């Protein structure tokens, strides 16, 4: 009878496994039409409509989190197992600059063995662009046995998380008060999870990754490198590489932290041997992060007369312009899972995009900057994940507004005041979007039409009307001057992208000053415009989710509904879901432009080879500066030019990329059937098909119905995203692996 | 209260007295969330398997079947027997027995009345009344636990030091 | 303004009237069904055409039918 | 094992098992007799 | 609880009661989700085919027919040397037999739909063995046991020919 | 011969294709070492390529001017193994599938809960029906004769 958990709440039985739709009150009666099948999967994780108790929803969410973490652990275990058994990691360790990472071999069936490429190191397989080899090298993993043991540990951890989810749904489910301890949860997630994870990783780096990687960079082969445990039992194997361990932990406890400058450095730049960040800098960074997060975890009052109450902090932040201020926000975020999901997903996607930027900007792994496929894939993948997560955060903000928003509890607070002037916000955001689009894109079109008319001096180019990004160049200058002036204890700039020397590893450029000209001005304003339009769609969905001048009772129709009818001139897509659908489209557009800008700019003005005398030759040859300012330039010098490797991949080991290119084109075009058409035509065609089936006595008892309007839109957008992202995926991968 | 094995720990609350080899040893409470019959069947299966395994390991390090394939130590016999297909036959017949076991354990858990580990295999008698059956069940459980620990030690020592039958 | 017609298949279940967002339909006495009531459309000038009325109709092919016609600031749902 | 067998009788599990078996025997026919453009007879 | 006579640690299977080979052997419960009459018909037909095929092995390796085609003591290699023409004629003749012996109703859903069909009872008894009902049950049990043994032996002989290649001897 | 094509056994471009593929595979084989699994895999690729080309040559296959086997599907039994025999095989298999599906639909359509037995298949009855589809050509031309294959006027029709 614990005060935090309920014991044996749900019986572990297979009876409900044999009753599909048991969770829903409407679906429990059984299918009558094929719409029931689709409704079954669309409501599976909508725990809000399955129970009327916040406690049950919270417990379901907790167990679902455990299942998700078990799935993630299984995926990581699979990655490590493939590295251990079906990879050339050992060969890549001895030749990182000449062996391509491969960790998946393809069975010899139907002639598909051509996919096993010549990745080097007496190996055949698919080249890997996830950068696991570089990460494992940065971890100090020098043998495939360690990868096997990490895979075994991942399997054990996945089983543990599965057992935890089962235990906390069926044997000991926490109570609502336990879930609502946001102060305790924040304290623990900030100190324990974040800070202690940073501290543990700093310890691992210092004791395992720092010596092993230093020996690897010195040229010591992985076979004669001591086993990682020997660096702990023997204080002399690590005190030779870093002659500060001879003093032990006495400098730490005597506040003489200057003695540890051997392995806790602040250098900046990149390791000249590997092209990645100095691992001493990384260990010092993780140590500082650990201390900062542990300190930050002692902020909120949990169980003693010590710390802050988030309710008292929020309620004190009022103002003349904001009425009641943040009063009621604590109740909103402690009684609505959707609001927490909105905030967490938005910040999580933004964090993913920031991670993507800082990855290539400052390569943190050895021999990852010179693996161009890995860098391109990591950036594009993380930016895509960030965009999807941001759209999801907007969607769940809209869901909270529709479902969990209480008008009485939010009288004259920030949420109320935002809804009260939603018109002004949306109208000014509309004006900003029109201004930004007009300018950015019409400058592009003006360049295109001036070039087409033979007026080269009328373009918005560097040798013409020039739009120099002076503000960004000022920041670039400030960073390259930071070491010794504003960061006096730095030896080198944080990233060579801001300026400095060309860093090359094995005649391949790792990082180099990224010059910003009029071409970068236009593409940056294109980014701003696309982001603003996506924000416009999502914010219009969130703010007008409850009511509008069209439908004053839109909240009574729910978050997900197709329309209110053909009246009022037509009320299609007025939902808030139909705004997360359009916003998904515009996020695809924005992220596609972002990754295109990254790919072309890097290939044209960063990546390449360096001659022995210091001459820099890039992959494309600097065509970004003069040919990325017109739409015809993007079509020809980027799309047409770099699509050559994809279309000429047939018969080679990259033929799978051409096949996926074609299939993604097919899927993207397939989406337009659902996006352009309507439900009535398909229902009436199914009518004649059903007539034929009845004529042959083969009409199913479950009456076949065309997909609902909302499901038609969902299928269309899912296929559109899959096709477009897969086309860009195949194009990028084939292009950057070939060259 | 105050289980027999660990006198300072409470009785596991699922093992009162009515099981052979029940000294109240369950400190981590495995019986609190798993069926007792299931755990008993698993323990008896492990006991029998490890008894056969210990006897086979010790004997095969002394006596070899005729043939060049059977001329390896028990430590290295796994990779040789799997290549020759010797372990494939054992796998096939063990899988047949284990499918019949799936049926048997399911029936035992859903009623029936079959005692855990009771396959009624008794060509000779060796157990005529309840008392003899209980005594022999206790002997089987104790010998099986001893053989499980013994096989564990044998394998660990042989892997550590590639020695013959004395694995010291 | 749109046109709304009521047909004698009306069972007088009132679901159309209580679904109209602009108070177009009302229940009037009748002798053609058990409930003794039939829907009426005396305020079609306020009809917006949202067709919520016939989404709540349980009869086989509807007893209230909305025919979209000429548009008006009331029928277009214009707050401006 | 009365409701578990009923769960295995559901449409998704049965379709997954049948399609896995179907792809399996197709792939194995194409392994043992590869590159079959015409009827073997 | 009764418990099976064959598998003594398992409950007695259902649906086998009035049969001529009941030893309570059905651990997987195949008689619960498959018609027992169809199962006995299939068991009897498989057994009879296996018996004929085992006798065919033993005679083929010994006697054989005159001709170049019929000159392989190994049954597995004889299946290939004989060519498709003699085998397809056997296939068509067996099909004709199947059609005429079951009188049209050949499938699991069609056979035993009307009942009145003892499993495995084709009425084939020209030599008259089986007029006495006392020995009829013993003959049925002997046929079942011989059929099962011949299924095991037919598999054994076929796989011996595959792993060795010469003959059975 | 038929349509101006020539047998692949006498098509020079066919042998040129075989030689070029083998040469590419051998050049790939040259960059690996000894009896290592990559060399074994490439050698297996070469052997399979040679076997496939030899089988296509000795298969009554007509090759065009590009040295690729062309299919003669006008209906002649001479090239009957290209389309006609696979056509018969597919017709048998697909008729089997359709027949067992229709039989299952009609069988569970006369029970108390027909819709339940469509998401939760009656595996015993499903297995019973599925193995009975080998007589689908005969069953179809025994149910059409009895009028049990086609509905007449209980089928629904739209307003016009
Ligand atoms: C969750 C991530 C994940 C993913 C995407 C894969 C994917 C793959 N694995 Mg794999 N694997 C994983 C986790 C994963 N594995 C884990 C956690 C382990 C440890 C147990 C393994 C152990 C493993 C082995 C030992 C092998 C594979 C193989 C394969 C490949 C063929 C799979 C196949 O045909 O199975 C078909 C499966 C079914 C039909 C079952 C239904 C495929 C690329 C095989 C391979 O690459 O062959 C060269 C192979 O031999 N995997
Ligand atoms: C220092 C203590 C601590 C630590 C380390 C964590 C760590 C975590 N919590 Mg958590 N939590 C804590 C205290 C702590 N919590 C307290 C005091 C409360 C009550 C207010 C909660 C309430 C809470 C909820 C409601 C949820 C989490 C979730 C999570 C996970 C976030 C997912 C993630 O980042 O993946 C990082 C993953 C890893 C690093 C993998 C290794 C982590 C393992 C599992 C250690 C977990 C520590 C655990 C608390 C120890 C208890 C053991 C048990 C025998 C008592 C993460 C594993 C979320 C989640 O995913 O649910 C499962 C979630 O929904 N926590
Ligand atoms: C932490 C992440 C997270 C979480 C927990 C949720 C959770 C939820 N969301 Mg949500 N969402 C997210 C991210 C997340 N979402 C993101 C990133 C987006 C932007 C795309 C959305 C957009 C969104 C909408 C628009 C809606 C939800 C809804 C819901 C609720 C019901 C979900 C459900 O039943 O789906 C069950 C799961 C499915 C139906 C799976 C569908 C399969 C997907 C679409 C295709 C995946 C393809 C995959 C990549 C493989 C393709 C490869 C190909 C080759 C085969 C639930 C509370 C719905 C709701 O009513 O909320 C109350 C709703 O209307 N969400
Ligand atoms: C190439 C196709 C295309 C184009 C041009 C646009 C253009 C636009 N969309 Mg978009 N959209 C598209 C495809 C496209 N969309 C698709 C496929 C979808 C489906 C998901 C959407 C969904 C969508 C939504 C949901 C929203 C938009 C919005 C917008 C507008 C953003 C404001 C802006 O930049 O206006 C400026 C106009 C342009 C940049 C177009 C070119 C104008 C030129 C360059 C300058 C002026 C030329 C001059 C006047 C010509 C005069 C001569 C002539 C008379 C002969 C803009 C009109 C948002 C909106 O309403 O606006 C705020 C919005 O909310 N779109
Ligand atoms: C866990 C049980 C087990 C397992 C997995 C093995 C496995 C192995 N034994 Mg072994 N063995 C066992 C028990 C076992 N033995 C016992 C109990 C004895 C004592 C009689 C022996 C005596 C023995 C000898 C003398 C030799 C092996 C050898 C070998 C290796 C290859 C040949 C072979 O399978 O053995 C053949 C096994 C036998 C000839 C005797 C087995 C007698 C069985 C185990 C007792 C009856 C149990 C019963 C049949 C259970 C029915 C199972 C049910 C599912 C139907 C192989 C690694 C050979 C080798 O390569 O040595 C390195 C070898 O020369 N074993
Ligand atoms: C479900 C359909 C199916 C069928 C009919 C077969 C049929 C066969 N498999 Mg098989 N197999 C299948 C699926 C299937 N496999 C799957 C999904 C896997 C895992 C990817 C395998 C892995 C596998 C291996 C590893 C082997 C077979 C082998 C065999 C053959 C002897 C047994 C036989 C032709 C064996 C064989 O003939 O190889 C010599 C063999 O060694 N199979
Ligand atoms: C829909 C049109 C279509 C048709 C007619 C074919 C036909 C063929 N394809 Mg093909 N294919 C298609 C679509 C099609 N494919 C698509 C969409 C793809 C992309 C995924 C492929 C990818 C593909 C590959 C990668 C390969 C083929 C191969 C083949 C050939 C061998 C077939 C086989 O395995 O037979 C043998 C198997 C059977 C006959 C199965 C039936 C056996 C049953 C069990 C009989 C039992 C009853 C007695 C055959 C000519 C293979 C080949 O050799 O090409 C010449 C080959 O390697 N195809
Ligand atoms: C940026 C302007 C800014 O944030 O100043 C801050 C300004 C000050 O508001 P308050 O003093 O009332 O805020 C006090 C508390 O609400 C703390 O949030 O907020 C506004 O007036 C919102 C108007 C946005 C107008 C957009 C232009
Ligand atoms: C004998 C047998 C079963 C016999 C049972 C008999 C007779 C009794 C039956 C009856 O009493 C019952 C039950 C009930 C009665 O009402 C009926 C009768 C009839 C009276 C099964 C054999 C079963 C035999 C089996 C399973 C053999 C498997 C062999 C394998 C797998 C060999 C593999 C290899 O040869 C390869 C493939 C390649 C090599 O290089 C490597 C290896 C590994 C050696
Ligand atoms: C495995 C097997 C039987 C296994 C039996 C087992 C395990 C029995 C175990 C038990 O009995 C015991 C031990 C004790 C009992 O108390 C309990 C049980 C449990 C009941 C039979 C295989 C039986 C296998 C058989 C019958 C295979 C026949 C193959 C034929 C005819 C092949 C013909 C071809 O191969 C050629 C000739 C040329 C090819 O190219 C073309 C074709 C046509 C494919
Ligand atoms: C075609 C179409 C239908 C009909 C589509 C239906 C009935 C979907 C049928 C799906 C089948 C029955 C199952 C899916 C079969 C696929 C082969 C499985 C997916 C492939 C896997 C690899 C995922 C609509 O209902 C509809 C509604 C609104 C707007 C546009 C449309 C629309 O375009
Ligand atoms: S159906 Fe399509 S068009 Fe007609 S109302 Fe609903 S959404 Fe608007």
């Amino acid at each position: 009878k614990s005060t935090i958990v309920d014991f044996n709440p749900v019986e572990t039985s297979f009876e409900k496994w044999a009753k599909p739709g048991q969770f829903s009150r409407t679906l429990a009666k059984g299918p009558k039409t094929t719409t029931w099948i689709w409704n079954l999967h669309a409501d599976a994780h909508d725990f809000d409509i399955q129970t009327n108790s916040l406690q049950e929803v919270s417990r379901k969410i907790f167990s679902a989190h455990f299942g998700q973490l078990a799935v993630i652990f299984l995926w990581l275990s699979g990655m490590h197992f493939h590295g251990a058994y079906f990879s050339n990691y050992s060969a890549w360790l001895t030749n990182p600059t000449s062996t391509k990472p491969s960790a998946q071999i393809v069975w010899p069936i139907v002639g598909q063995e051509v996919l096993n490429a010549d990745v080097g190191g007496n190996f055949q397989g698919i080249q890997i662009t996830s950068g696991f080899f570089q990460l494992w090298r940065a971890e100090g993993i020098t043998s495939e046995v360690e990868l096997y043991w990490t895979a075994v540990g991942g399997l054990v951890a996945s089983f543990l998380m599965l057992f935890a989810g089962w235990f906390h749904y069926h044997k000991a489910a926490p109570k609502l008060e336990w879930f609502q301890n946001v102060e305790s949860m924040l304290n623990h997630h900030l100190a324990g999870l974040l800070g202690l994870g940073s501290l543990s990783w700093a310890g691992h780096q210092i004791h395992i990754a720092l010596p092993i990687n230093k020996l690897l960079d010195l040229g010591v082969s992985p076979e004669e490198i001591p086993l990682p445990y020997e660096f702990i039992l023997n204080r002399d194997l690590i005190a030779q590489l870093y002659p500060s361990f001879n003093k032990g932990l006495t400098p730490f406890f005597t506040l003489n932290w200057g003695e540890y400058s051997d392995f806790l450095t602040f250098k900046g730049g990149l390791n000249p041997v590997t092209g990645g960040l100095w691992l001493t800098d990384t260990a010092h960074h993780h140590l500082a992060i650990a201390v900062l997060f542990i300190v930050a975890g002692h902020m909120y009052k949990t169980n003693w007369f010590l710390g802050h109450s988030i309710k008292t902090i929020l309620e004190a932040h009022k103002g003349p312009f904001t009425g009641e201020g943040h009063k009621g926000l604590y109740e909103v975020l402690t009684t609505s899972w959707h609001a927490q999901l909105a905030i967490n997903l938005a910040l999580f996607g933004s964090l993913s995009i920031i991670v993507a930027h800082h990855m290539y900007a400052m390569p943190p792994y050895p021999y990852i900057a010179i693996d161009y496929p890995t860098q391109l894939s990591l950036f594009t993948h993380h930016v895509w994940i960030g965009g999807f997560c941001i759209v999801g955060g907007a969607a769940h903000g809209a869901i909270f507004f529709v479902r969990d928003y209480n008008a009485a509890n939010n009288y004259n607070n920030l949420i109320d005041r935002v809804i009260r002037h939603r018109d002004a916000i949306i109208s000014h955001l509309n004006w900003v979007c029109i201004f930004l689009g007009c300018h950015s894109f019409g400058l592009y079109v003006h360049n295109d039409t001036m070039r087409a008319l033979g007026r080269s001096q009328d373009l918005f180019s560097d040798n013409a009307i020039a739009l120099k990004p002076i503000f960004a160049q000022f920041i670039q200058n400030l960073h390259t001057l930071a070491p010794g002036s504003t960061a006096p204890n730095a030896l080198t700039t944080v990233s060579y992208a801001f300026g400095g020397d060309v860093i090359s590893v094995g005649s391949k450029i790792a990082m180099m000053p990224i010059s910003l000209g009029t071409a970068d001005f236009l593409v940056h304003h294109i980014h701003a415009f696309t982001i603003h339009v996506t924000v416009l769609i999502l914010l219009k969905g969130v703010l007008y989710s409850r009511n509008s001048r069209l439908i004053p009772d839109k909240a009574n129709l729910g978050f997900r509904f197709p329309c209110d009818g053909p009246g009022r001139g037509g009320t299609c897509q007025v939902s808030a879901w139909d705004h997360v659908f359009l916003g998904l489209f515009w996020m695809y557009n924005s992220i596609s432009i972002v990754i295109f800008h990254f790919s072309w700019k890097m290939q044209s003005d960063v990546w390449g080879t360096v001659s022995p005398t210091g001459a820099v030759s890039h992959i494309t040859g600097g065509n970004f500066a003069q040919s990325s300012i017109t739409i015809n330039g993007w079509l020809r010098d980027f799309l047409w030019s770099q699509a050559a490797q994809v279309v000429q991949s047939y018969g080679s080991s990259l033929s799978a990329y051409g096949l996926i290119f074609l299939g993604a084109h097919f899927i993207w075009a397939f989406s337009l059937m659902f996006l352009f058409s309507g439900r009535g035509y398909w229902q009436e065609l199914i009518e004649s098909i059903v007539w034929a089936h009845n004529k042959l006595k083969v009409a199913p008892s479950i009456q076949p119905r065309a997909l609902s309007i909302t499901q038609g839109r969902a299928v269309g957008v899912a296929h559109y995203l899959l096709g477009g992202i897969g086309t860009t995926w195949a194009f990028f991968l084939a292009r950057i692996i070939s060259v | 209260e105050k289980s027999k094995a660990v006198p300072f720990l409470p009785r596991p609350a699922a093992l009162d007295g009515s099981v052979v080899g029940d000294v109240g040893f369950d400190p981590v409470g495995f019986t609190s969330w798993l069926p007792l019959s299931y755990l008993q069947e698993a323990e008896i299966k492990h006991c029998r398997i490890a008894m056969l395994a210990t006897l086979g390991w010790i004997v095969a390090d002394f006596v070899h079947l005729p043939g060049a394939v059977h001329e390896v130590s028990s430590l290295a016999a796994h990779d040789v027997a799997v290549k020759s297909g010797a372990l494939a036959q054992i796998l096939i017949w063990t899988s047949i027995a284990e499918a019949i076991s799936v049926i048997a354990i399911s029936q035992m858990l859903e009623g029936s009345g079959r005692q855990p580990g009771d396959f009624k295999f008794d060509p000779l008698n060796f157990a005529k009344d309840e008392k003899s059956l209980k005594k022999m069940q206790l002997s089987e459980l104790k010998n099986g636990r001893l053989a499980m620990l013994a096989f564990s030690g044998i394998v660990t020592q042989a892997a550590l030091t590639g020695h013959a039958f004395p694995y010291m | 303004s749109h046109t709304v017609k009521i047909y004698d298949t009306c069972i007088g279940c009132t679901q159309c009237v209580r679904a109209c967002p602009t108070d177009v339909l009302e229940m009037v006495p009748w002798d053609g069904c058990k409930a003794g009531q039939i829907a009426s459309a005396p305020r079609t000038e306020d009809c917006v055409g949202c067709k919520r009325c016939e989404t709540a109709c349980p009869t086989d092919f509807l007893s209230v039918r909305v025919y979209l016609g000429g548009e008006t600031t009331r029928s277009l749902g214009l707050a401006y | 094992m009365k409701d578990f067998l009923k769960y295995l009788s559901t449409a998704p599990v049965l379709l997954t098992a049948w399609l896995t078996f179907t792809a399996g025997f197709v792939i194995e026919i194409n392994r043992f007799y590869p590159d079959a453009l015409t009827f073997p007879f | 609880k009764v418990f099976s006579k064959s598998v003594p640690f398992l409950l007695k299977p259902a649906g086998l009661d009035g049969m001529v080979g009941d030893v309570g052997f059905d651990p997987l419960g195949f008689a619960t989700f498959i018609d027992i009459r169809w199962l006995r018909e299939a068991e009897l037909k498989n057994g009879r085919v296996a018996m004929l095929a085992f006798l065919g092995f033993i005679v083929q390796e010994f006697i054989r027919l005159p001709g170049d085609l019929y000159s392989e003591p190994n049954g597995v290699k004889a299946f290939f040397q004989v060519g498709p023409q003699p085998l397809l004629q056997i296939f068509l003749f067996c099909g004709f037999l199947e059609f005429n012996m079951h009188k049209g109703k050949l499938t699991q859903v069609d056979m035993f739909e009307d009942g009145k069909r003892e499993p495995g009872n084709f009425g084939f008894d020209p030599l008259g063995f089986g007029k006495d009902p006392a020995k009829r049950e013993r003959y049925a049990l002997a046929e079942l046991k011989n059929g099962r043994l011949a299924m095991i032996a037919i598999g054994g002989l076929v796989h011996h020919a595959l792993v060795t290649g010469h003959a059975t001897f | 011969d038929i349509g101006g094509l020539n047998p692949c056994k006498d098509s020079e471009v066919f042998q040129k294709r075989l030689a070029k593929t083998v040469k590419k595979l051998e050049n790939r084989l040259k960059k690996y070492e000894e009896g290592t699994p990559p060399q074994i895999a490439i050698q297996q690729q070469i052997t399979q390529t040679k076997q496939r080309f030899t089988r296509y040559a000795d298969s009554n296959l007509l090759c065009g001017n590009d040295g690729l086997p062309h299919l003669i599907t006008d209906g002649r039994w001479s090239h009957g193994s290209e389309f006609l025999l696979p056509s018969i095989l597919f017709l048998y298999i697909s008729g089997w599938i359709g027949w067992v599906g229709r039989k299952y639909i009609r069988t569970v359509g006369q029970t108390s809960n027909p819709t339940e037995k469509e998401i939760i298949i009656d595996v015993p009855l499903a297995i019973s029906i599925m193995t009975s589809g080998f007589l689908w050509p005969f069953a179809a031309w025994q149910e059409f004769l009895s009028g049990d294959l086609i509905a007449s006027d209980e089928t629904i029709t739209t307003s016009p």
